């Protein structure tokens, strides 16, 4: 009877909860209360990416630090050296309603979907010498709002229809579905070893999946409202998430619920992106009143503010080696800040 | 490295000639966003105007517009719809023949959005001769509603359905004059599926958005 | 439905069956590896021009 | 436009009033 | 008009030149009045002339009878009492020179400080507009041309000022510079050429507004070229006519029809502009008119009223209120309001499209947050 | 995490009158706006009644106007939907439903089918 199955659900949560509670002995702001602080975080802009049509979406560093690509309404895909401000490629994209972009760690593919449902994977080493559509993988009921390349041939990619997929490039087609979410996945990060990866949804919960069996390892809540952004710790043990509850929450793997939150009185609109420094001693989070802001992810102090951006900041991403961080608005514009 | 640096500035420059191009391109086409339920009409009148999205390229007077059609999407819009915030209009068709209260719902979601600020809403109260040929218990105020002195009604028109459709149009007004405050603004329209005068309508509308949004630009609106 | 109810309840059996350690222990842990990587960190401190790509 | 007007105007009375105190002077 | 003091010499030195006879010349003698001249006669000859001629310059009422009789000098006989003597300096009203003293006075500090304050408040809304790179558009380019244009408007009268009447007080009549004449020519040409980029603000909103979607930007610089290039033609155009046909003084002197090469062209942009401007004004009729009878903001009228009143200062449409007007019918009036208020337009439009603007008051607020 | 626990309803004769209750947990009641919604039987999930954070705000849909009430108490994290004077077609499964962001005017989705914002319903019968 489904009365019976809903109240094994709800004890099976209780006890889930209690064993939470139990296992929470200590708060990790008391614990970090005996630390030195970061002290002003006082980050300038270095360069300017111009050339944009439209708002932009999503950006991705290159494991290379140097090169990226960034994502707009006008249909452009866009690689920047960030180096000298040049423009490497730009690739005309099918649908001009794009949402997400991804650079491989080979530096060999890009990606992109969006509102078409299709993940097109772009080779930027064609023998002739210009990009060209290399794949496309369908089956996405739902519009794509992230995608992560594991390697040249693996791709994992979240999407509107409440499910993840990992795709084989080369035969085009969903090797594996991850189902479990009952709103629109978000935001997608892969772990450092690339074994697990955790996804936000739009039902106020984060989940953590692994690769091979494609089955939901754990899942954490305390968020009021949708998830739009998720990053892994750079240990690789814990996460965080930024929320339309104009909050981020810092959880861990291993603790199975939330540490820290991080929130102001004044702050009243969600966040779009967040991303961890190299150490993971600092939290960007990208805002919606137009500014990121820098926190103390051991303290949850606000340690700084970017306050350069004319409009929503979409996306933020940091560089592997950790030198600067670049963010893109809706203002048609990225900005590099170290 | 110069030699290495020559190539980045030339490959940078071919790059920003073909962005200017795309960009002359681009900025003379007006794109438009089509919202409506499957029954009220949508399809057809794409249909009458020519998996993840749908296109409709249309010019009208050497004027090309770049319509797009939901397609293959949940109806949770909560995401999705953001995308369009900055589109020329919104073009939201609603059957006027208690699915009327949900299509005003969803028109003061979209009117009350905060992203979906700035952008105007044309409205295509669509299926007016089934109206016509069909109110009191579904919506009770219109026991005491009045045809407005303003309502210009096609000749040979029963007053009676002259008094529900402009009840109807007065209802979605509302929700309109409510937070307008010129940010953007409602273009009512009493519309058919087969009608040929809709991408009149559309460009006309289209024009006086663009019209408003250049007073607005000087200040003088 | 009622499948959609045998699923969730199945995969609450599953993941009320993990072994989860304290949360102290994970606190110490994640400051420790803060406070091992904070040399290596560019944006905590910050880095002199002369090996600073972007400047 | 008035501007050239207004400068006509004063280059004719100051060359009217260069030639009465000339002619004041020697008268 | 200093070829009088010319043609005294000439005639002074034709009459020391006749002093060289040797008759005893009894009675009337040979000698060069100060002012007139008369030839030898016998005793007992007296003769009737007119006053001369330059001293018909200054005289309300010419044509006076005055006797010349054998006297050594004047002696009410070569010129019957000081009246005579005193042609222009007796009928003019010293009132009437220090009334016009006052009015070319007040005139001139009046368009000096409004020319000054204009191009010192255009300077900084010109380098606002500019250095801010989140405001450059075409809108804003347009007005920028506008804002240099009336920079160089009030340079060039400065420039005209001082090399016309500050220097030169009486030797610019009798010999025309070079740089005089460069510095009229400048004057023209700038006042023109804000003539132009006024008319041109019209254009480009009559065009935003009228037409569909034209997408302006194609035709920038067909904007340009009418702003810039066609005053420069015209102007080109009057010098080379100045030069082959009234090459007189400095240039500075309305007496042929040449000066309608300058006032020509530039009437026609007023009334062109003022047509705009009322095509402009009904379109914006045509905006707030449709909202119903429920919606009236206590009158449809109030918004039109404001946006025109600041619709007239970005255009000029206060040209045309004294365009029609001869340059002899009422002088006064015209230069008092053309220049007393008129220079002072720039300065208005510096605020009413710069420091009043809402973008650009944002952008400063905002980079004022993030310095401080 | 966001709970919404809906109380009361069942069996009543037409006419008579009732008080559903909701309770929420997992979120800050007072900076959500709250909605009831309705699915009979046979039928989509229909929009009901609005009430703002405040309570300043309360819009109620044409079938039941002048007969339901909506209410909200803050303090107890709860809110209320009165219902009297029923009628046969008002039988159906109430769902309260929570807007989606705070301080937002605009209540997306709703009533679409499968929102995680939504209380698991409780039964009205005539």
């Amino acid at each position: 009877e489904l009365d019976q199955l809903r109240q094994e659900a709800e004890q099976l949560k209780n006890q889930i909860r209690d064993a939470r509670k139990a296992c929470a002995d200590a708060t990790l702001s008391q614990i970090t209360n005996n630390i030195d602080p970061v002290g002003r975080i006082q980050m300038r802009t270095r360069r300017t990416l111009r050339g944009h049509l439209a708002k932009i979406y999503a950006m991705h560093w290159g494991t290379d630090s140097r090169l990226l690509v960034s994502a707009s309404q006008d249909g452009k895909l866009i690689i920047w050296d960030s180096y000298t401000t040049n423009k490497v490629h730009a690739i005309p994209l099918r649908s001009s309603w794009v949402m997400t972009c991804a650079y491989a760690p080979s530096g060999n593919y890009v990606a992109c979907g969006g509102l078409d449902n299709i993940c097109s994977i772009y080779n930027l080493k064609t023998r002739e010498g210009n990009v060209r559509v290399s794949r496309e993988l369908a089956g996405h009921t739902g519009y794509l709002s992230c995608c992560r390349f594991l390697d040249d041939n693996q791709i994992v990619t979240s999407s509107g229809d409440t499910t993840c997929a990992l795709w084989d490039i080369e035969t085009g087609q969903q090797t594996t579905t991850f189902t479990g979410h009952t709103g629109d996945v978000m935001s997608l990060s892969l772990a450092p070893d690339t074994r697990l990866f955790v996804s936000g949804a739009c039902d106020a919960s984060a989940k953590l999946w692994d690769v091979r069996e494609g089955m939901c390892r754990q899942t954490f809540t305390g968020h009021e409202s949708d998830i739009n952004a998720i990053c892994f710790f750079p240990n690789g043990n814990a996460f965080a998430t930024g929320s339309d509850d104009a909050t981020c929450r810092l959880f861990d793997l291993r603790a199975d619920q939330e540490l820290m939150t991080y929130s102001h009185d004044n702050i009243i609109c969600g966040i779009t992106s967040v991303s961890f420094s190299k150490s993971g001693r600092l939290l960007l989070a990208g805002y919606d009143d137009f500014n990121c802001n820098v926190w103390d992810a051991l303290k949850a102090d606000r340690a700084g503010v970017l306050a350069g951006h004319d409009n929503r900041v979409s996306c933020l991403g940091v560089t592997d080696d950790g030198m600067a961080v670049a963010t893109g608005s809706w203002d048609s514009f990225l900005k590099i800040w170290n | 490295q110069r030699n290495e640096e020559k190539a980045q500035r030339e490959a940078n420059k071919k790059i920003e000639k073909q962005l200017q191009k795309d960009k002359q391109v681009y900025r003379a086409t007006h794109r438009l966003l089509l919202l409506g339920a499957g029954e009220s009409g949508k399809n057809t009148i794409v249909k009458q105007m020519r998996s993840g999205i749908f296109e409709t390229k249309f010019q009208v007077d050497k004027v090309n517009f770049h319509m797009f059609d939901v397609g293959a999407q949940r109806d949770e819009r909560r995401k999705w719809i953001q995308c369009f915030n900055d589109v020329t209009a919104i073009i939201f068709v609603v059957a006027s023949s208690n699915r009327l209260q949900a299509a005003l719902k969803l028109f003061d979601s979209i009117w009350n959005n905060k992203w979906l600020r700035d952008t105007s809403v044309i409205l295509f109260l669509n299926k007016q001769d089934l109206l016509a040929e069909k109110i009191e218990d579904y919506f009770p105020e219109f026991a005491r509603y009045t045809t407005p002195e303003d309502a210009t009604p096609e000749p040979g028109e029963d007053p009676r359905v002259t008094r529900a459709k402009y009840f109807i149009r007065d209802e979605f007004l509302r929700i309109s004059t409510a937070s307008g405050d010129g940010r953007h603004y409602c273009y009512p329209h009493f519309t058919c599926s087969v009608d040929t005068e809709n991408i009149r309508r559309v460009f006309n509308d289209c024009r006086d958005i663009i019209q408003r949004m250049h007073l607005r630009q000087y200040e003088l609106l | 439905s009622i499948a959609q109810a045998r699923k969730l309840v199945e995969q609450l059996k599953m993941e009320a069956n993990i072994d989860r350690i304290k949360v102290s222990k994970a606190a110490a842990d994640l400051m420790a590896y803060c406070e091992a990587h904070a040399k290596e960190d560019p944006l905590l401190t910050p880095v002199p021009a002369s090996e600073n790509p972007f400047r | 436009h008035s501007d050239g007007i207004f400068t006509d105007s004063y280059s004719r009375y100051r060359k009217q009033m260069a030639v009465k105190k000339y002619l004041a002077a020697v008268l | 008009e200093c070829d009088y003091v010319q043609m005294i010499e000439v005639q002074h030195k034709q009459c020391l030149e006749e002093a060289q006879l040797e008759n005893e010349t009894i009675g009337c003698s040979k000698m060069w009045d100060n002012l007139t001249c008369w030839p030898a006669t016998p005793r007992g000859q007296v003769v009737v002339l007119a006053c001369p001629l330059i001293f018909k310059l200054f005289s309300s009422i010419q044509g006076r009878n005055v006797s010349r009789s054998c006297t050594d000098e004047g002696w009410t006989h070569l010129e019957p009492g000081p009246y005579p003597i005193a042609c222009g300096l007796d009928d003019k009203a010293a009132s009437l020179d220090e009334q016009q003293t006052m009015f070319y006075g007040s005139v001139k500090t009046g368009y000096t400080i409004g020319y000054g304050l204009s191009l010192a408040t255009l300077l900084v809304a010109t380098a606002i507009l500019s250095l801010f790179r989140k405001l450059h558009c075409t809108r804003n380019y347009i007005h920028m041309h506008l804002f240099i244009s009336f920079i160089l408007r009030a340079a060039a009268v400065f420039i005209k000022d001082l090399a016309l009447f500050d220097s030169g007080e009486s030797d610019q009549c009798s010999e025309g510079s070079v740089g005089c004449k460069a510095a009229m020519v400048f004057f023209q040409y700038c006042v023109m050429a804000n003539f132009f980029w006024l008319l041109v603000e019209g254009l480009y909103l009559y065009t935003l507004l009228a037409v569909s979607f034209f997408s302006e930007r194609k035709y920038f610089w067909g904007y340009i070229l009418i702003g810039w290039g066609v005053p420069s033609t015209f102007t080109m155009v009057w010098t080379i006519a100045r030069i082959h046909f009234e090459d007189y003084g400095c240039w500075d002197t309305i007496n042929s029809s040449l000066w309608w090469i300058i006032k020509g062209p530039i009437l026609t942009s007023i009334l062109v502009n003022f047509i705009l401007f009322i095509c402009i004004i009904r379109i914006l009729l045509q905006k707030l008119r449709p909202p119903d009878i429920r919606k009236s903001d206590s009158s449809p009228y109030s918004r039109l009223a404001r946006s025109t009143l600041l619709l007239i200062p970005l255009f000029g449409v206060h040209y045309i209120m004294f365009a029609f007007f001869p340059d002899n019918f009422k002088p006064e009036v015209k230069m008092v309001f053309e220049l007393v208020v008129g220079s002072f337009q720039g300065f208005v439009v510096a605020i009413l499209y710069c420091f009043l603007n809402g973008e650009v008051q944002a952008e400063l607020r905002r980079k004022w947050r993030r310095w401080h | 995490q966001v709970q919404l626990q809906e109380s009361g309803g069942g069996l009543v004769q037409p006419g008579g009158s009732l008080r559903l209750s909701c309770a929420a947990s997992g979120f800050t009641f007072s900076n959500y706006k709250m909605n009831w919604v309705r699915q009979a039987p046979g039928k989509g999930l229909e929009w009901v009644s609005d009430i703002s954070q405040s309570g300043a705000s309360i819009s109620y849909t044409g079938s039941v106007k002048g007969r339901f009430t909506i209410s909200r108490d803050n303090a107890k994290n709860t809110l209320y939907l009165q219902m009297n004077s029923l009628k046969p077609e008002d039988t159906a499964v109430y769902y309260c439903a929570r807007c989606p962001a705070p301080f937002t005017r605009d209540c997306f989705d709703v009533t679409s089918t499968t929102y995680a914002y939504r209380g698991q319903g409780t039964q009205v019968t005539v």
